[PDB]
RNA sequence: AACUUCGGGAUAAGGAUUGGCUCUAAGGGUCGAUCAACUUAGAACUGGUACGGACAAGGGGAAUCUGACUGUCUAAUU
RNA sequence: UAUCUGGUUGAUCCUGCCAGUAGUCAUAUGCUUGUCUCAAAGAUUAAGCCAUGCAUGUCUAAGUAUAAGCAAUUUAUACAGUGAAACUGCGAAUGGCUCAUUAAAUCAGUUAUCGUUUAUUUGAUAGUUCCUUUACUACAUGGUAUAACUGUGGUAAUUCUAGAGCUAAUACAUGCUUAAAAUCUCGACCCUUUGGAAGAGAUGUAUUUAUUAGAUAAAAAAUCAAUGUCUUCGGACUCUUUGAUGAUUCAUAAUAACUUUUCGAAUCGCAUGGCCUUGUGCUGGCGAUGGUUCAUUCAAAUUUCUGCCCUAUCAACUUUCGAUGGUAGGAUAGUGGCCUACCAUGGUUUCAACGGGUAACGGGGAAUAAGGGUUCGAUUCCGGAGAGGGAGCCUGAGAAACGGCUACCACAUCCAAGGAAGGCAGCAGGCGCGCAAAUUACCCAAUCCUAAUUCAGGGAGGUAGUGACAAUAAAUAACGAUACAGGGCCCAUUCGGGUCUUGUAAUUGGAAUGAGUACAAUGUAAAUACCUUAACGAGGAACAAUUGGAGGGCAAGUCUGGUGCCAGCAGCCGCGGUAAUUCCAGCUCCAAUAGCGUAUAUUAAAGUUGUUGCAGUUAAAAAGCUCGUAGUUGAACUUUGGGCCCGGUUGGCCGGUCGGAUUUCCAACGGGGCCUUUCCUUCUGGCUAACCUUGAGUCCUUGUGGCUCUUGGCGAACCAGGACUUUUACUUUGAAAAAAUUAGAGUGUUCAAAGCAGGCGUAUUGCUCGAAUAUAUUAGCAUGGAAUAAUAGAAUAGGACGUUUGGUUCUAUUUUGUUGGUUUCUAG
RNA sequence: UAACUACUGCGAAAGCAUUUGCCAAGGACGUUUUCAUUAAUCAAGAACGAAAGUUAGGGGAUCGAAGAUGAUCAGAUACCGUCGUAGUCUUAACCAUAAACUAUGCCGACUAGGGAUCGGGUGCUUGCACUCGGCACCUUACGAGAAAUCAAAGUCUUUGGGUUCU
RNA sequence: GGAGAAUUUGGACAAACUUGGUCAUUUAGAGGAACUAAAAGUCGUAACAAGGUUUCCGUAGGUGAACCUGCGGAAGGAUCAU
């Protein structure tokens, strides 16, 4: 329509930032950054609706302006900054630090972290090519250009990276053994080891996947993220674990919690 | 270029509208329960209906399954909270054998009456629409008003308004100025 | 186009093109050589956009009366 | 949420329709209308026409201030604060509206770009610019040319602008800048040496072409083009560098040149520090804007597969002048008959082409719903198209833009008649059209969007008004005691004891109340209204419920008065001609009720469209008869049975505390692997994990409830490789199929429709559960099964397997130094 | 083309009846012959199709639309009566319809007794039985049907063998 | 000493207007000929009984009108019968 657009009506949003209907009407189109638009989760959000910080969008400006919050060791001056998955959000006051991971029903967490583990990040590599002037470079999931990496480094594998310098100080190869967090699907938001790759030429490989209660599930390998070795998370995983519990389990571990 | 309010019609209408057998059995449950219309029977038939028709789609599944242990469990639950579905009954095929005048005797308006309070149904729907009896803490002026078996006890008249305590209502107020400058000079 | 005796109606109606020059292509005979006609189609260029340049050479359509048609007669008013 | 009833007859059983009945986020209309919440609303006819107003502009510490503007209180003879104007930049391509066009088009799901462009965001990324590099060329910084502004003017008239004079830049146009080194060509000089060397030039990036590398299937050396090792010297003769993809002429790097030669910061703020050579020396922080390329993101464009309503009173269509394909070019961001030239004669179609119609924008969805279906979808989300009709086009990353321009056509405005200016299918409003639809209101507070941007702007959007579109809840009375008819049982004397209580009286009682009006709070941008609440506000004549009926279908009167086949009623059957159960009325009664009726359409009823599931002797309907192509359909037959073994899942059996537990066993039901004349693709290195490999045997519940590891192992436990693999249908599981909507879990919105909230504390500086789940095929994708149904195979054997045994045909790996020439042994 | 002539035959149906030749055709039966799924039903498309009717030659006895004509009758250009054109027959062309009817599509399977009869075959004790294939018929109704009725009009709410047409 | 206005050649794109052609959709019309309401009027009496000539089908001719007649069918006939 004659071209880009500009806005994005409140039920066309992504169901898994949890928007109210009818306050509204429109709701925070995500800018162009890192992240893809449907997988981002703007500031706006992040502060107003799920911290419960901000009341309003003027007063995620408030704050925004104040050069309090920022992302991947960085201030941010934009009410809808795409920040998604594997993304440090650090503020200032208060001294939290969070990093945006799926819980189970594939949406954001509050999920806070120590300073310490603040200081990186993961990245799966999504192309490994030659540059200019022969120089070799990685490109990570939020879109980072990294040169010079390890030539053992291939497509799929994860990569943790230093935010302040933004090097590779780690690698995860892809192959079976290897812990996972799913990145889209039914599965968003499960973790469970790798089992076994299908090929599949000129089309999706397949990625088994067992998780801690030996549930099996396949998803397709553009939603695979390595995370670690079995039993050996990177980063630190939020509540649950990316277990999944059917309705019933779930039902149960309320009335645990019913008795108060 | 809202969001669409939903919305849904709570009744519906029998299909021949004069069957005699219905009408007398219907004025019966008016009469019993001191209901305003038959809009207020076909509201409960068709609560009925929606819940018949639930039990009757898990039945059809097989026991030890997800759907039916879930929303079968669930459905009774609901049920026996609101103390329409007895205790003894918690199997789904009870559910089903479930008629229209178990639902009326758990509403508000029944409820008041036959925890003394009124005397007669009629005398009920005057109370609560004219906010005497509360539930628990606050005030309820709707006889429809389902009440949940751990609310029972808690029916009481309110803490505003006469009966309960508070000041004597507006007519006993003009009917005592009346009297005391009728006798004072 | 109507209509039709299915033969017609019909050059229906209605449009476009046409010179000069310089080329190209195709179409034959006789023993790979050799000999020879005009026909047709195309292209470039060119001009006071002319050009079936004089001559030569249908106006057409919608209906009606009437005789079917070609044919014949009042040499000197039909 | 599987239902029928009235109407053909004198009566009957049928066929069969007509009529009834219920629903409709389904329109109109009639009568009627108290309250709370919620809220559609000029689509239908006329994508008809539009007066007026408004709907897009934008500024920070940080491009440009001498406003002859406001300040100033004293940060400044450059400026310095706050700032109209104008230049510059960005935006105005989003939003909103509408549904005219449009029927393989759009659109939906699903692919693709190894077929391309992409402002912006985010991440990377730039010592190589003068060319005589000893003439000049400022880099302590280069050139005019213009706005606003000041004057002088024109014009009836407009967001019209001329002439003259000033002056800025992140505008415009130029133009220096700063480390080594290596490698190549050129080559002075001497020396014919298996000769080598001054010093000369070039080497960023982008552009255009040509060429080159971008290896790889394992082990041997011959023979050297030899003329290069490394001097052990018989010339030991090694080690070399090679990323990604299923796949490339890919990425990338060279080589030779090419270019109306691209870019490689003459820019801006706030901090002011460190060295001393105290000159305005050298060096230096935080970050604004800019910029080449790659990546990214927001997109875009094209694109694969399958899917669309009625029509044969449309059967052939396309191909002159692109139809289908080929080659080359042109053009495009790029692929492609997209276009041009030349050549071929193709392409679609009864499995419905082509044509016509559509009161057709597609989809998510909606209504109705036993199951299956039928009908609708202008309309809140997604996609498309349009801006009176057509075409053209500038600007720009993006437009074939219309709140941009240009023209023609149609319509219409102002004029001093010379000319000028137009586009509500944005918001409101008007006219017209019609059965058919609201205020020329308030506001950026919320939602979000734009900009140089915390501030400005936004008829996007929100708020109220109008509003019986639809939906939720729900007043219009309640309770006494004599009263007055009795009925319940007990005094049963025939008096009736008013016995237990139920009705009816224009009989009398004190209570209860929000509808309304209204302090004041609350609410809100400001209100309004809810919610809360002082004060005030029911006696029945009033605060007074209606709309339709009363023969049947169908619930409710052969009650009174009127009319007399008239008036009128009557969906249908029928009523009415002087006792009208039917008309006009009164009374009484029925039904639904703040609603009820009517009209049209539609769904169910309709097994009266029939796949499920109708009918065809005589009710409508078997072709006069046979042949026959498509279509539909089509006999049986190919590993079956038996013996084993191992884990599973429920009930067990002692669920023993009426609720959950495990041993072996009783089983049932399912699943896998073996063996039985038993494809269980095949081989080629990763790796042999493991457990009949045993260097210390008894670590150890009934020898079937079993180990501390060494030594080739035994690779179906587990990855990429060539090697070739009959082909479908069907079905399982997975994945997918936006959100909203549907079903559905949780949750006392006071209940509910809704909503997505909420809930517990020491309520004094806080803890916590949530915002599930299911369905959605037809198509495509992955996966297990191999019944059913089709399909292929060895019959003139050109058949199968093969360590054979020759011919023949190419392929090239570690060597044989290394390129290269080059015969073999190999190895496929 | 009588009588013979029938609840008899043949043919896809329409239809087909004196004798004898000639020409091809066909069903059924018999078969320890042959091929091996070649089939069933069929939009489109085709052949054949009573009578009447049409065009042009032949023929033209009889009957006979029209018409003439005598009765009847209120009328009677109707029935009845006497004549009579086309027609009735044939050759070459057309036409394409009928109550073209069993008012019953075709192919396949199954469900129940009976006797007659036509064609072929087999056994015989030579006129009877069995058999396949035909035209039918009688009884019952298991079933079916609104009923009349139906051995198919059955095996249909216990609803599905295949297929065309309406 | 390079920008650069009017103007102008050829080209593609191409509105729009004449002009025929074609398809679709509406619509006027003297007069004509039907149909229905429709059952009542006029004239007959064709059908239903052997409906007074059994009825009906195809065809062909006749004609105030129903109808009548020929040829060939059918029974749905007034005969299941020698
Ligand atoms: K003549
Ligand atoms: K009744
Ligand atoms: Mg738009
Ligand atoms: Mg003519
Ligand atoms: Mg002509
Ligand atoms: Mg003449
Ligand atoms: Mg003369
Ligand atoms: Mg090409
Ligand atoms: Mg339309
Ligand atoms: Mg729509
Ligand atoms: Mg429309
Ligand atoms: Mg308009
Ligand atoms: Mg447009
Ligand atoms: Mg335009
Ligand atoms: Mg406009
Ligand atoms: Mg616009
Ligand atoms: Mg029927
Ligand atoms: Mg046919
Ligand atoms: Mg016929
Ligand atoms: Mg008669
Ligand atoms: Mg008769």
């Amino acid at each position: 329509a004659r071209g880009p657009k500009k806005h994005l009506k409140r039920l066309a949003a992504p169901h898994h930032w949890l928007l109210d209907k009818l306050s509204g009407c429109y709701a925070p189109r995500p800018s162009a950054g890192p992240h893809k638009l449907r997988e981002s989760l703007p500031l706006i959000v992040f502060l107003r609706n799920r911290l419960k910080y901000a009341l309003n969008g003027r007063e995620v400006k408030a704050i925004l302006m104040q050069r309090h919050v920022k992302v991947d060791g960085k201030v941010r001056t934009d009410t809808t900054y795409p920040a998604g998955f594997m993304d440090v959000i650090t503020l200032d006051a208060t001294n939290e630090n969070f990093r945006l991971v799926y819980d189970v029903k594939g949406r954001f967490a509050v999920h806070r972290i120590t300073d310490e583990e603040a200081s990186y990040k993961l990245g799966k590599v999504k192309k490994v090519q030659l540059g200019k002037k022969g120089v070799p470079y990685v490109v990570t999931h939020d879109g980072r250009t990294i040169r010079y990496p390890d030539p053992n480094i291939k497509v799929n594998d994860t990569v943790k990276i230093d935010l302040a310098s933004g090097k590779i100080t780690d690698f995860i190869k892809f192959d079976a053994g290897k812990l996972v967090y799913v990145t889209g699907g039914r599965n968003l938001g499960r973790i469970g080891t790798i089992v076994h790759k299908e090929r599949h030429d000129g089309g999706f490989d397949l990625v088994h996947i067992k998780d801690s209660l030996d549930n099996t599930f396949v998803t397709r390998l553009n939603n695979v993220f390595v995370i670690g070795e079995q039993g050996k998370p990177y980063i630190s995983l939020p509540k649950g674990k990316g277990i999944k519990l059917s309705i019933a389990e779930e039902r149960d571990r309320r009335r645990a919690q019913q008795g108060l | 270029p809202r969001a669409p309010r939903t919305y849904s019609k709570t009744y519906s209408t029998p299909k021949r509208p004069y069957e005699s057998s219905r009408l007398d059995a219907e004025l019966k449950l008016a009469g019993e329960f001191g209901l305003k219309n038959k809009k207020e029977i076909y509201r409960i038939s068709f609560q009925l209906s929606k819940i018949r028709r639930a039990a009757r789609d898990l039945l059809t599944r097989d026991e030890k399954d997800p759907k039916r242990l879930f929303e079968g469990n669930a459905l009774i639950r609901r049920l026996v909270r609101v103390g329409v579905l007895s205790e003894d009954k918690k199997k789904l095929d009870y559910v089903l054998a479930l008629k229209v005048e178990d639902f009326l005797e758990r509403r508000l308006q029944t409820q008041v009456y036959k925890l003394g309070l009124a005397k007669s149904v009629h005398h009920a729907r005057v109370l609560i629409t004219q906010r005497h009896i509360a539930v628990g803490k606050q005030i309820v002026n709707i006889p429809s008003f389902m009440v949940r078996l751990d609310s029972e006890k808690h029916i009481d008249f309110a803490p505003t308004s006469p009966f309960g305590g508070a000041r004597p209502g507006r007519v006993a107020r003009r009917n005592a100025a009346r009297k005391a400058e009728a006798s004072g000079e």
